[PDB]
């Protein structure tokens, strides 16, 4: 059968995960001690696809933690699900990475890599068939980034024909907390880019907009930005582990959802979130729920493709809903606005129907959209570098470390490369 | 005062209930609701019921503080109450009319509410350690027993 | 795991000392017996006591601390104190002479003969140790024993231990106020001694400390134990995020990275924002917004620099207590609209934040407030070259007349290094205006 | 099915959004908590004209509130039914007017019309298809008529097959109270008229009147007087919801009252007012009801229609009349008084029945007519203008916002106009 092996890096990572885990709990009814309780058949019966089997109605996570200080790997134990979570699938080495990537990237890992690898090997071999392996991090996330990095330049000759799902967080445009936050993304995107094959992008400003849009509860929690962002992974894993006459594999979505080897980029994006009173003051339908996933505001990804146009979108509805209002619906849009699409592909959307719901609610969805809008992400960081690279200011460490000018050149290079294909293929 | 509500498309709850003030002025036997404000709470606080006379049944009757006391509920426009408890020159100024109020009871708190902050509870167990005061306190200090086994 | 050691070298600083291992004591409800309360967890050393404190298996909280001077006074006087059975015994080093604020004194004539024992009880620490993240320092510049014995020490730790961290804080010279006037020698020397030799350097001066006392604590009569226990209080911010839990954590290793741009330069400044008493702090309000313009206003600096002479390089903000991050970044956000401060075109971002959900802690029979959210200010700028100019255009001067150079000589030393120490400034204040320029 | 979208707008037009929507729900039978009271079964079939449902019986209006100033709102979502109307839908400013005028015309309105067009666009993509909308607002308030010259302005076009209902009211002949009133009035009703098709006229000092002819209670509210009101407006829109022998589209009547494009101002008219003995004194038939119809008392709208020539009349009936009674006394009346028409159009009158009794008694009417009325109004407030103008007095903060003296000329030429027009068709 096939399954899916969970990996985390980085300290955004050491939360995120500990969210998503907890959330697929609560879906699948396993309760904190890990007893399960049964209420539904078909959460009993597609398990398999990433817990195994442990003793006495208990079942093991397929995660792998990764990150160097301890104390974070104390706050997830303690944490409401930690007991869930083994030993085993904890490692750690002994040492601060202080988010300089180069130390990370030639030192710390070196000497925790086989070790990790041992370990995901055990896992690989333990189970039957994957699909492949996604990995949680921040790009900006100076041990994320270190540690992904040369996790999947390993995985992918280990392992060429896997599906390569990278889900990472983005930094600021606002303010960016770490000064050298330029510095790390271009040391992560310049190998990310080509060893990956679909890439996330999340950004906690627009995070904020929701709340200020329809959340309104003036002072919000991280964990409540887990929990939205978990609920968007979820929705996306859905699809494999329900019944329903619907396409699946996450390899049936790239193909579709991927026209080059360098378009990776991807914006995600949930359906309807209730406000104070719209609870008992809304009504749902299919036409309210898709006008609600294609609104500028309801978007949380990067920026407005407001200035851009669209090239892919794939929607996953999820719930008891016909073929023919979905139909209809991007019908609709694709006539009403049919300019701000490209004239390249017809027909640019990609429908799946799921028929169970998430626990609670009767009719949901969740959207992911490939188009022309990560291009003033990488034109801010391309300022940024370029103003910085201006006078090698903090660049001493690196040189300690081990590093020289002519990498910094060649991934701002590849990143030029980018902007100006990205720019190209649609003006 | 309180109230209850039912939601019917959330993720979390049955239902909601909400806490109110009530305050029955002397002068033109107005009322108002008021309900205090808490953070995070995620409802539009405030005013609910601006300044006016209120009708008890059709014909245009008034609540007159002569029908009122402890352990009522009563229907307003709709949305129905239940009166809890009252304050201190509230209960003198009723009793120096002479009321006969009737017994308290507790005012409950939204279950929403708490498990949005977490479970007010107690911690503090480690492992078992205490070899030190036991080794200093009772050097070569020993008992003597006479026993015998069938 | 994460704990560091710490160094007090100087009957200057050990009151310092004193006082900030009393403020210490409060929170972890370390008793001056040096043992808990009937609640165990004594145990393998294994929680957040350990980062300061070695208890072994004799339930007694030991700190990781020596104390280091030449004058028998002060140390007989805190050993026949209250935390004496607290302090291990011979981590008490003490002397009989006194520099007589000669640096060179402190650090030829006398530095043989104790740095030998100084180094066996730092291995004798090190080895049980396991963390070893670092060390802080406390000394002085002006120092009549302090300055040039620690010179010569972390001469010695930097050459043979070069894999962690070294941090630095230190009273300054007071710009127009003298207590010895060996104080330019002794400051320039040690300084220009340690520009390659030391990581991290903080700076705090006397004057400032007591215009906020009378500014915002608002008792005119201060005293040393206020300013001890002030500074005391930003030390106790600064490792608050190694002591205990938190949502996102940061470490000397991340300050080491950010805080300095460049090899040398290493000398940002300190700020703590509600410095205020506790009728003040009862029936006014406290929160990010204020607090937050309050860190950048100029006049509760422990350094006399004006920020619109100087501009702006590094910004790492500690936030203690209660907050979320969203009215934290749109407040910072703010400010950066405001207009009137000055980032240079180097630094486009530079707002290193730190968040730890742990409240404050008052101290019984203190002066300060139950405070909710502090926040802990640690900016580097260029408007301190002024204290820099102001001592070179004096040291000058008293080179010229060479007073006291005789002292000098006659103790043993020479004009060579007096010379080489004035173009090392030179070259320091000219590196302060290339970066200046854009 | 056909809907109409309804805009709240003005310190008063809010007032009388409250009442007339409170007036509907009454009528319709519905709680303060939406719960509908089953005793019509045509009116619950055709409560979709005006309400959506949302899920467990709640039908949330098709009604937009938008002002400045948050104390109004909170006391508007204070009263007995403010909870009817929407979180989502109050939209609003974080500051006042001033009682200005070009302040709310560019310096406020900017920054919110945004929002308020894409709440309009939601709901209309969520209903079906639209007759037109209505708007309730004071041609004399200064956030009102801020906000609703633009508003227009922006509908007309994308939206020039609909019918765009004008609610306001006149500041009284003998005082206005605000003293720069009539400067904002001769600034908007130039874009009123360039945008108008239908516009109720209304003053309150004949209301006063009224209240002292009939209802002899010396002090009335504003409440009252919005009760009033409310009833006027319920007469036009009784139709489409009741079945019966009339015909029901504001366009029926509309091309039908309007002969040319440049006529939009019309004066209500009502069914028998109760005094405290007619209530069974009163003698309910069709001779008295029309007698009243055209009584000059009964004229509520600005002044004595006498000195001036009907154009055209619309009688909407409502109950189980007979249409033989209504004609012949349609031909008795002109036999009586042929003289006040023109011979530009004979058999000026117009009868819709419908059919179905108000809450309180058997058989009523609503009266709406056009006539030629207005000269003296426009005329006076012509003065006024001249006066003011004179010297230019209180200009400068208009100025200051940015104004011009050229544009009070062109917008007085187009007043002049309207005088000499009407004067003509008279003469
Ligand atoms: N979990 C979590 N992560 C956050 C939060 N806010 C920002 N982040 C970002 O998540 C990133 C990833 O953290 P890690 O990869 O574990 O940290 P790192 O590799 O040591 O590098 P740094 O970015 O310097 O921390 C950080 O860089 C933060 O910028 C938050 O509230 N919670
Ligand atoms: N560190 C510290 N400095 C103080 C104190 N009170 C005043 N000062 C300033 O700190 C300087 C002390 O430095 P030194 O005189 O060199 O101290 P020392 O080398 O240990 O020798 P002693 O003066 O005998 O303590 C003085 O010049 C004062 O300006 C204090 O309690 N602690
Ligand atoms: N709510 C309310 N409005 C009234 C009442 N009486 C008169 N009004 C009218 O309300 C008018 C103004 O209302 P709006 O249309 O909201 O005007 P605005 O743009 O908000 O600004 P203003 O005209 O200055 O109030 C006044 O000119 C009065 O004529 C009343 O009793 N209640």
């Amino acid at each position: 059968m096939r399954e899916i092996v969970h990996l985390q890096a980085g300290q955004c990572g050491n939360q995120i995960g500990a969210k998503f885990w907890e959330v697929i709990s609560d879906e699948h009814g396993i309760d904190p001690t890990g007893t399960y309780h049964g209420d539904s058949d078909l959460q009993l019966e597609r398990i398999n696809v990433y817990y195994n089997e442990a003793t006495g109605g208990k079942y093991v996570p397929r995660a792998v933690l990764v990150d160097l200080e301890p104390g974070t790997m104390d706050s997830v134990r303690s944490g409401p699900f930690g007991q869930i979570f083994r030993p085993d699938n904890f490692v750690f080495g002994q040492s601060g990475a202080g988010n300089n990537w180069a130390k990370g990237h030639y030192t710390e890992g070196a000497e925790l890599v086989d070790s990790v690898l041992d370990v995901v090997r055990k896992e690989a071999e333990s189970c039957d068939c994957l699909q492949g392996f996604q990995l949680t991090h921040s790009l900006g996330g100076g041990t994320g980034s270190g540690m992904g990095t040369l996790l999947i330049s390993k995985i992918r000759e280990e392992y060429p024909d896997r599906i390569m799902n990278t889900f990472s967080v983005v930094p600021s445009p606002k303010v960016s907390d770490t000064v050298v936050e330029p510095y790390n993304a271009t040391l992560s995107v310049h190998q990310l880019v080509e060893n990956t094959d679909e890439t996330y992008c999340i950004d906690n400003e627009a995070l904020y907009d929701i709340c200020f849009r329809t959340l309104k509860l003036t002072t919000p929690t991280y964990g409540d930005l887990n929990h939205l962002v978990s609920a968007t992974m979820s929705g996306v894993t859905t699809c494999l582990r329900f019944p329903g006459q619907l396409n699946a594999d996450l390899r049936k979505l790239a193909v579709n959802m991927v026209p080059f080897p360098r378009l990776h980029f991807f914006m995600p994006g949930f359906a309807p979130l209730t406000s104070r009173g719209s609870q008992q003051y809304r009504a749902l339908t299919v036409p309210e729920l898709t006008q609600q996933m294609f609104d500028a505001k309801n978007m949380m990804a990067a920026c407005d493709p407001r200035h851009g146009r669209y090239l892919t979108v794939a929607a996953v509805f999820r719930g008891r809903m016909s073929m023919k209002e979905v139909d209809e619906q991007m019908l609709n849009v694709q006539n009403k606005n049919s300019s701000y699409f490209v004239e390249w592909i017809p027909n640019n959307v990609k429908t799946a129907v799921c028929d169970i719901p998430p626990r609670g609610l009767k009719m949901s969805a969740t959207f992911i959209g490939n188009s022309t809008a990560i291009q003033e992400l990488f034109k801010r960081i391309s300022e940024q570098f370029t103003a910085m690279f201006r006078r090698k200011a903090f660049l001493h460490w690196y040189t300690g470390e081990g590093m020289d000018e002519m990498e910094f050149t060649e991934a701002e290079s590849n990143m030029n490369d980018l902007v100006s294909e990205y720019q190209q293929y649609q003006d | 005062a309180y109230f209850q509500e039912d939601v019917p498309i959330s993720m979390e709850e049955h239902y909601r209930i909400r806490h109110v003030n009530i305050y029955y002025y002397l002068e033109d036997d107005s009322m108002s609701v008021i309900e205090p404000v808490v953070e995070n709470s995620g409802i539009p606080q405030g005013k609910l019921i601006k300044r006016q006379r209120f009708t008890k049944n059709d014909m245009g009757d008034h609540y007159h503080w002569k029908d009122l006391n402890r352990g009522i509920n009563l229907t307003v426009y709709g949305k129905t109450f239940r009166i809890v408890d009252c304050d201190r020159f509230t209960q003198d100024f009723l009793e120096s009319q002479g009321i006969e109020l009737n017994p308290s009871e507790k005012i409950p708190l939204d279950p929403y509410t708490q498990l949005r902050k977490e479970p007010v509870r107690k911690y503090v167990t480690p492992s078992d350690f205490d070899q030190l005061k036991q080794f200093l306190t009772f050097d070569k200090q020993v008992l003597r027993f006479y026993a015998i086994w069938d | 795991m994460r704990e560091c050691i710490s160094i007090h070298v100087g009957q200057a600083g050990v009151q310092i000392g004193n006082a900030c291992w009393e403020l210490y004591c409060l929170e972890h409800g370390i008793q001056p017996d040096g043992q808990m309360p009937s609640d165990k967890t004594i145990g393998g050393g294994d929680d957040s006591f350990n980062t300061f404190f070695s208890e072994t298996g004799a339930g007694k909280h030991v700190p990781r601390a020596v104390f280091v001077d030449l004058e028998p006074t002060v140390v007989d006087e805190v050993r026949t104190g209250t935390y004496r059975q607290l302090f291990h015994p011979e981590q008490l080093i003490t002397g009989k002479e006194d520099a007589a604020n000669n640096y060179a004194r402190g650090h030829y004539t006398i530095g043989k003969e104790i740095v030998d024992l100084v180094l066996d009880r730092i291995r004798k620490l090190a080895d049980l140790c396991t963390g070893l993240q670092g060390f802080l320092i406390f000394h002085s510049f002006g120092g009549g024993t302090g300055s040039g014995f620690a010179s010569l020490l972390m001469e010695r730790l930097s050459v043979d231990y070069g894999k962690k961290s070294k941090l630095e804080f230190a009273i300054y010279p007071a710009p127009q106020v003298s207590t010895a006037v060996v104080e330019p020698y002794n400051s320039i020397l040690t300084t220009h001694t340690t520009l390659e030799h030391s990581d991290c350097a903080f700076m705090v001066d006397n004057e400032a400390i007591y215009d906020i006392c009378r500014r915002n604590l608002d008792i005119e009569r201060p005293t040393y134990t206020n300013l001890n226990r002030l500074i005391g209080q930003i030390v106790s911010s600064i490792t608050a995020s190694l002591r205990f839990d938190g949502a996102l954590n940061v470490d000397l290793t991340e300050f080491q990275t950010n805080l300095v741009p460049y090899p040398r330069i290493h000398f940002p400044l300190a700020t703590y924002a509600p410095v205020i008493s506790a009728e003040k702090a009862y029936h006014e309000q406290l929160s990010v917004a204020e607090i937050t313009n309050a860190c950048f206003e100029p006049a509760n600096q422990m350094v006399k620099c004006d920020p619109r002479h100087g501009k702006y390089m590094a910004c790492c903000m500690l936030y203690r207590g209660d907050v979320v991050p969203k009215d934290v970044n749109a407040a910072i956000a703010t400010i950066k609209t405001k207009r009137t401060i000055q980032f240079v075109d180097w630094c486009p971002t530079g707002f290193k934040v730190g968040i730890n959900y742990q409240p404050p802690t008052v101290v019984p029979g203190g002066d300060l407030a139950k405070v909710q959210r502090a926040v802990c200010m640690l900016s580097n700028t260029t408007a301190i070259a002024e204290a820099w100019a102001r001592l070179d255009h004096k040291f000058d001067l008293m080179y010229a007349k060479r007073a006291f150079v005789h002292w000098y000589v006659g103790e043993g030393m020479e004009e060579g290094e007096f010379s080489e120490a004035r173009e090392d400034l030179a070259a320091l204040e000219k590196d302060y205006e290339e970066v200046g320029v854009d």
